[PDB]
């Protein structure tokens, strides 16, 4: 979703087909730390935005298509979004600064 | 909260 090669915004699962009521479906009373890509419409239409639910608190989170820059930087220099992210979805991202604190479970891929 | 909020 920039140039033609296409992963990072559209990554695997990464699709933004699903909206406030079809995601809440199947989201915020088991939901715990479940990583899911939601279609936004705010600024005209926000096709890429992610969204995890927490039980408590139910809270998104934006992508960038290759923005962000997280890892050993000098032949093969790094530039990802989710890199910086996905280290704390690892472990807590109420130890980044975003009061989450939660751990990768499972993305719901295509609803 | 379930709508929007762009962290990155």
């Amino acid at each position: 979703g920039m140039n033609n090669n296409m992963s990072l915004q559209d990554a695997e699962w990464y699709w933004g087909d699903i909206s406030r009521e079809e995601v809440n479906e199947k989201l915020r009373d088991t939901a715990d730390g479940t990583f899911l890509v939601r279609d936004a419409s705010t600024k005209m239409h926000g096709d890429y935005t992610l969204t995890l639910r927490k039980g408590g608190n139910n809270k998104s989170i934006k992508i960038f298509h290759r923005d962000g820059k997280y890892g050993f930087s000098d032949s093969l220099t790094f530039n990802s979004v989710v890199e910086l992210i996905n280290h704390y979805r690892n472990e807590s991202l109420a130890q980044y600064n975003p009061k989450l604190d939660v751990k990768l479970l499972y993305p719901v891929s295509k609803y | 909260s379930v709508d929007y909020v762009p962290m990155l």
